RNA sequence: GAACUGGCGAUGCGGGAUGAACCGAACGUAGAGUUAAGGUGCCGGAAUACACGCUCAUCAGACACCACAAAAGGUGUUAGU
RNA sequence: CCCUGAAAAUGGAUGGCGCUCAAGCGUGUUACCUAUACUCUACCGUCAGGGUUGAUAUGAUGCCCUGACGAGUAGGCAGGCGUGGAGGUCAGUGACGAAGCCUAGACCGUAAGGUCGGGUCGAACGGCCUCUAGUGCAGAUCUUGGUGGUAGUAGCAAAUA
RNA sequence: UUUGCUCCACACAAUAUAGAUGGAUACGAAUAAGGCGUCCUUGUGGCGUCGCUGAACCAUAGCAGGCUAGCAACGGUGCACUUGGCGGAAAGGCCUUGGGUGCUUGCUGGCGAAUUGCAAUGUCAUUUUGCGUGGGGAUAAAUCAUUUGUAUACGACUUAGA
C-alpha cells in the first residue's frame, strides 16, 4: 500500500454552499461570504448554513492525502511518470483529462512495470 | 439556613493605651454557620454600641448544643421585625425540643403569616416557660391536657407506581 | 365609528347555510314525543 | 408492564389524569381511559360552568365553523385537556395520540378487562377534605352534552352483570382458598413457608 | 472568556529578515545568524539586526 | 419455558436536550423497573440493542440491530443516558429497546 | 436635555414564551466532564422532592426589566399589640 | 393572604394545557437538568520565545521544540483562488479527438477553486516562473436579448340580419 | 369484459411495522371508611380477620424445548368435534355439556446435544398484497349520450326510456 498514516479526519465533509443557491438559479453554489448588514449568516444565528473557517483546516499528516493514503500527482506522459518511482509509497499518478487512449496504454504500462499506482486506470479503455 | 446552629460571640474595642482590656461583650446568635454568626454579632453591636468590625475584635465564638435535645418544652420568644409599612414587637410560643430548633419554627411562621425574611427580623429573646398556666396562647396549651391523644384521619399513602390495581383506602 | 343610525339586521342568521338542500324530499328532523297508552299509529304522512 | 392500560376514570382530577396519561403515551404505552363523566375537576361546579362558557364564547369573529371548537362530551373535555399536554401539530404527536381512546361508561370489550387507577391523580388522595369539586358528567350535561341519560341506564345495566360475574368468581376463590388451606402443614407447604412461600 | 490586558497576536514590529532579495546580502544574513546562535558575542546579534535596516535606517557612513 | 428473554426492557424516550436544541449523540432510555440512580447504576455499561425489522434482505436476514451502551444515569428517576454507534433515529421515541446483562459483574 | 459607568450599534450563544439594549456568558474545529442565569406536573431535559405555614376568589394567583393599579373598606380568615 | 373598590370595544392568553393540604403565596434543606462559559485532551491557524552547519546525508523564507491566544460592522493590512493578453520554459496536450457544454458519478482544498471518469463535440489548448490589464456581479425602477406565471384568462358584445 | 367475481384451506413470492418477546389478571360503592369469612332474629346486625401497596397472583424445568421406559392418581392443559345458555354501548366475546385425540415437570429412569469454535437480534412475531393449487357459492350496475323541468350560470339536481 502506501506509507502508515493516521486515520484521516474531515473535520467537514459536507460542501460549504452558498447562501440562497438553493433559492434562486442566479446564485450560484460556489461559496461566497455574505456582507449584507442584516444577514442571519454573516451573524452566524442558530439554524444557518455554517461558513468556512481556518478551524476546519486537516490535520497536516492527512493533508492532500487520498483515502488510500497517497497525494495525487498529474501525469501527461512517461517522462512526467517517472519522476514518482521513488515515491510510489507516497505519490500515486493521475492521468490527465486530454491524453488519447493510445498515449495511456503506455502510460499504464509503464506504470505498472514500475510501480506506481494509477488513480484513473479506467479512462477511455476501449472494448 | 434554617438547619440553625446557636453560638456565642464574645467581642470587644480594639485595645487602646488609654483604655487596656475592655469590657467583651458577648451576644447569643441564631446562625447558620460561624461567618454569619461573626457577621449578625457586628451588626448588633454596631447598633447598640459605637463600634464597627474595623475598629473591634471578635475574641471568641462558641458553639453552645442544647443542654436536653430530648426533653419537649415550650418556648417563649420575643421577636421585633419589619412589616411593609411599620415595625412591630411580638411574642409568640413554640413547643419544640431545642432552642435552634423552635427559632427555625419561629423564621418559618413569621415568614409565613407576615411574609418577615430573616433581614427582617431581630430575635429579642428565647427562653423556656417553665412550667404551665404560664404558656398563654391556646394553640400551644391544648396540646398540654392530660393523657393526650388524637387520631389522623384520611391517611394518604404515597405511590411508588403509575398505576394501581386496588382503589386505595385512607384508614388509620 | 358606530353606525350613526341602528336599524335591524336583514335575514335570519338561524337559516344558515342558505345552500341547496341534500334531496327533494325534506326530513322530519323530529317526531312528537312517545306516549305508550295510546294505541300504535303514525306520527306523519306524505302527500303532493 | 401489559400492552394496553384500561383507566377507570371515576373519582380522578381532570389535569392530574391528563398530565399522567400524556406522559404514558408519549413513552408509547397504550392507554384507553373509561367512565370519564365521572371524572372530577377541583372547583366548586358553578366555577366550572362560568370557566366553560368563557371557553365557548371565543370563536373565530369572521366563520365560527374554523373557530376554537367547543366539544360537549365529558371524553372530549378530558381529550381536550390532553391536548395542549401533547404536541400535537407533530407526527410524534399524532402517534402518541392515536394511542389513546376515551369513553363514556365502560364499552366492550373494556367492561370485561381489568381497570386500573392513578394514585397520584386520584381525588381523595389529592385534594383536602372539605374542598368543592365538579363532577363532569353533570357539568357536560349544563354545557350541551346529550347523552348522560343513556349511559346511566347502560352503565347501571352493565353494574348488574358485572355483580353476577362478581359473586360467581367470589364463590370460586372461597372454594380455592379452602383448598389452599388443606394443603397447609403438608411437607410440600412447609417448605414453601421456609423459602418464602 | 478572558479579560485581554493586551492587544492579542501582535507581531513583534521588528524586522526579522532583510526586506530585499538581494542573494548576497540573504547570504550575510545566514552566516550572521549562525554566528548569533553559536557565540554569546553581542557584536554579532547587532550586525545581524542592522543587516535587515532599510535604506533610511542606513546612512552612509 | 414460555420465556427466553436474557435482556432488561427498555423505552427510547428522547435526545439530551435543552429547552428547544437537542443532542441526536446521546439518547435517554427508561429501563423497566429502575426508579432510582442508585438501582440504574447496576445498568451502567450494560450493551443495548434496538432491533428492527426491514423489508430488505441484507446479509441472510430482514432483521437489523443498532448497538450501543448505557454511559451514565440521568436525572433522580432511574432514566440513563446511552450512546450507539450510529445514533437512534428518533422516530423511535416510544420504541422498545433492549438492555442486556453484559458485560456483567455479578 | 446633561453627568459617571456599563452596553447595543458592530454580537452570535444559554435564559426572560416572544423582544437591539435585561440576566448569564462573549464565539477557531471536535470529544468528555462541570456549571452560570433559568428551571424540574405535561408540553420540555430535570424531584406530581422534602419541610413549616397561609389562601377558596359566582371577575384567585402564579417571578426582576415587563407589559400597571390607588385612596378607602370587610365579625372572610390568620397571626399580633 | 383573600374580597369590595376594579368599566371598552374581532375571540384569547401566568407562553399553552391545566393546577386548589397546588402545579398558588412566604420560607428552608437537598437532589437533578443544561450555554459557543469553566477544566482536560486532540486538531487548524495566529502570535511569541527558542533549537538545528568540525557538511545540518547539498531545501535554514526548511525541519523541529515550547507557551499563549482565536467575537466583529465601517475600515486597515497579509496570504491565496480565478480571467484576457505578453516574455521564458515544460523538445507540455491534441483529429487515436484541443476548446466548450451536460453529468443528485469519483478525488483534493477551511475556502476562492483544482483534478478525474462518463456523455456531447470538432481544432486548437494547458502546467510552471515572470510581465500586463478594458480581470471576478445578485441587486444599480442597471443595459441589451431571451423566457415565464398570470392564461387558454380578459377580450374578438356600437353601426337592426 | 378475456376461465371474470367471491369465501374457505394450504403452498410460494412480495410487502411493510410509532415498535410481541410469559399473562390487559373484569364487582359496585365509601374514603371521618371498607374488603373477606362466619353466625343469627337478616339489619345502617353481632363476631373474627385483612390492608400499611402489584415487591402480588397466575404461569413458570425438557434439541426455542428432541426420542424412549415406567410409577402414582383420574387431576391439569392443547386441538378440533360438540350440547346448549348468555352478551347490541362499538354485541364479535363470556359461561357451558360429552366423548375423542396429544402433552403432562405429580414422581422415578435411559439415549441425544459438542465445531454458531470466547459475543454479534443471530432471525422463532403480524398489517397487507399478488401469483398458484383444490373445494364451496352468486350470476349486476353506474356513467356518457337521449329525455323532463318540481332544478339550473356550468357542473349539479329531478324525471322518462328495451
Ligand atoms: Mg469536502
Ligand atoms: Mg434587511
Ligand atoms: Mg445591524
Ligand atoms: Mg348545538
Ligand atoms: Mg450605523
Ligand atoms: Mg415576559
Ligand atoms: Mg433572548
Ligand atoms: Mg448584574
Ligand atoms: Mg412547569
Ligand atoms: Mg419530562
Ligand atoms: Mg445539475
Ligand atoms: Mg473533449
Ligand atoms: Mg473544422
Ligand atoms: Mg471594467
Ligand atoms: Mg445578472
Amino acid at each position: 500500500a502506501s506509507l502508515p498514516h493516521p486515520k484521516i479526519v474531515k473535520k467537514h465533509t459536507k460542501k460549504f454552499k452558498r447562501h440562497h443557491s438553493d433559492r434562486y438559479h442566479r446564485v450560484a453554489e460556489n461559496w461566497r461570504k455574505q456582507k449584507g448588514i442584516d444577514s442571519v449568516v454573516r451573524r452566524r444565528f442558530r439554524g444557518n448554513i455554517s461558513q468556512p473557517k481556518i478551524g476546519y483546516g486537516s490535520n497536516k499528516k492527512t493533508k492532500f492525502l487520498s483515502p488510500s493514503g497517497h497525494k495525487t500527482f498529474l501525469v501527461a506522459n512517461v517522462k512526467d511518470l517517472e519522476t514518482l518511482t521513488m515515491h510510489t509509497k507516497t505519490y500515486a499518478a493521475e492521468i490527465a483529462h486530454n491524453i488519447s487512449a493510445k498515449n495511456r496504454v503506455v502510460i499504464l504500462a509503464r506504470a505498472k512495470a514500475l510501480g506506481i499506482k494509477v488513480t484513473n486506470p479506467k479512462g477511455r479503455l476501449a472494448l | 439556613m434554617a438547619h440553625f446552629k446557636e453560638y456565642q460571640v464574645i467581642g470587644r474595642r480594639l485595645p487602646t493605651e488609654s483604655v487596656p482590656e475592655p469590657k467583651l461583650f458577648r451576644m447569643r446568635i441564631f446562625a447558620s454557620n460561624e461567618v454569619i454568626a461573626k457577621s449578625r454579632y457586628w451588626y448588633f453591636l454596631q447598633k447598640l454600641h459605637k463600634v464597627k468590625k474595623a475598629s473591634g475584635e471578635i475574641v471568641s465564638i462558641n458553639q453552645i448544643n442544647e443542654a436536653h435535645p430530648t426533653k419537649v418544652k415550650n418556648f417563649g420568644v420575643w421577636v421585633r421585625y419589619d412589616s411593609r409599612s411599620g415595625t412591630h414587637n411580638m411574642y409568640k410560643e413554640i413547643r419544640d425540643v431545642s432552642r435552634v430548633a423552635a427559632v427555625e419554627t419561629l423564621y418559618q411562621d413569621m415568614a409565613a403569616r407576615h411574609r418577615a425574611r430573616f433581614r427582617s427580623i431581630h430575635i429579642l429573646k428565647v427562653a423556656e416557660i417553665e412550667k404551665t398556666a404560664d404558656v398563654k396562647r391556646q394553640y400551644v396549651k391544648q396540646f398540654l391536657t392530660k393523657d393526650l391523644k388524637f387520631p389522623l384521619p384520611h391517611r394518604v399513602q404515597k405511590s411508588t407506581k403509575t398505576f394501581s390495581y386496588k382503589r386505595p383506602s385512607t384508614f388509620y | 365609528s358606530h353606525r350613526k343610525y341602528e336599524a335591524p339586521r336583514h335575514g335570519h342568521l338561524g337559516f344558515l347555510p342558505r345552500k341547496r338542500a341534500a334531496s327533494i324530499r325534506a326530513r322530519v328532523k323530529a317526531f312528537p314525543k312517545d306516549d305508550r297508552s295510546k294505541p300504535v299509529a303514525l306520527t306523519s304522512f306524505l302527500g303532493y | 408492564v401489559e400492552p394496553v392500560v384500561v383507566i377507570d376514570g371515576k373519582g380522578h382530577l381532570v389535569g392530574r389524569l391528563a398530565s399522567v396519561v400524556a406522559k404514558q403515551l408519549l413513552n408509547g404505552q397504550k392507554i384507553v381511559v373509561v367512565r370519564a363523566e365521572e371524572l372530577n375537576i377541583s372547583g366548586e361546579f358553578f366555577r366550572n360552568k362560568l370557566k366553560y362558557h368563557d371557553f365557548l364564547r371565543k370563536a373565530t369573529a369572521f366563520n365560527k365553523t374554523r373557530g376554537p371548537f367547543h366539544f360537549r362530551a365529558p371524553s372530549r373535555i378530558f381529550y381536550k385537556a390532553l391536548r395542549g399536554m401533547v404536541s400535537h401539530k407533530t407526527a410524534r404527536g399524532k402517534a402518541a395520540l392515536e394511542r389513546l381512546k376515551v369513553f363514556e361508561g365502560i364499552p366492550p370489550p373494556y367492561d370485561k378487562k381489568k381497570r386500573v387507577v392513578v394514585p397520584q391523580a386520584l381525588r381523595v388522595l389529592r385534594l383536602k377534605p372539605g374542598r368543592k369539586y365538579t363532577t363532569l358528567g353533570k357539568l357536560s350535561t349544563s354545557v350541551g352534552w346529550k347523552y348522560e341519560d343513556v349511559v346511566a341506564k347502560l352503565e347501571a345495566k352493565r353494574k348488574v352483570s358485572s355483580a353476577e360475574y362478581y359473586a360467581k368468581k367470589r364463590a370460586f376463590t372461597k372454594k380455592v382458598a379452602s383448598a389452599n388451606a388443606t394443603a397447609a402443614e403438608s411437607d410440600v407447604a412447609k417448605q414453601l413457608a421456609a423459602l418464602g412461600y | 472568556g478572558i479579560d485581554h490586558t493586551s492587544k492579542q497576536h501582535k507581531r513583534s514590529g521588528h524586522r526579522t529578515a532583510p526586506k530585499s532579495d538581494n542573494v548576497y546580502l540573504k547570504l550575510l544574513v545566514k552566516l550572521y545568524t549562525f554566528l548569533a546562535r553559536r557565540t554569546d558575542a553581542p557584536f554579532n546579534k547587532v550586525v545581524l539586526k542592522a543587516l535587515f535596516l532599510s535604506k533610511i535606517n542606513r546612512p552612509p557612513v | 419455558a414460555e420465556s427466553h428473554r436474557l435482556y432488561v426492557k427498555g423505552k427510547h424516550l428522547s435526545y439530551q436536550r435543552s429547552k428547544r436544541v437537542n443532542n441526536p449523540n446521546v439518547s435517554l432510555i427508561k429501563i423497566e423497573g429502575v426508579a432510582t440512580p442508585q438501582d440504574a447504576q447496576f445498568y451502567l455499561g450494560k450493551r443495548i440493542a434496538y432491533v428492527y425489522r426491514a423489508s430488505k434482505e441484507v446479509r441472510g436476514s430482514k432483521i437489523r440491530v443498532m448497538w450501543g451502551k448505557v454511559t451514565r444515569t440521568h436525572g433522580n428517576s432511574g432514566v440513563v443516558r446511552a450512546t450507539f454507534r450510529n445514533n437512534l433515529p428518533a422516530k423511535t421515541f416510544g420504541a422498545s429497546v433492549r438492555i442486556f446483562l453484559y458485560p456483567s459483574n455479578i
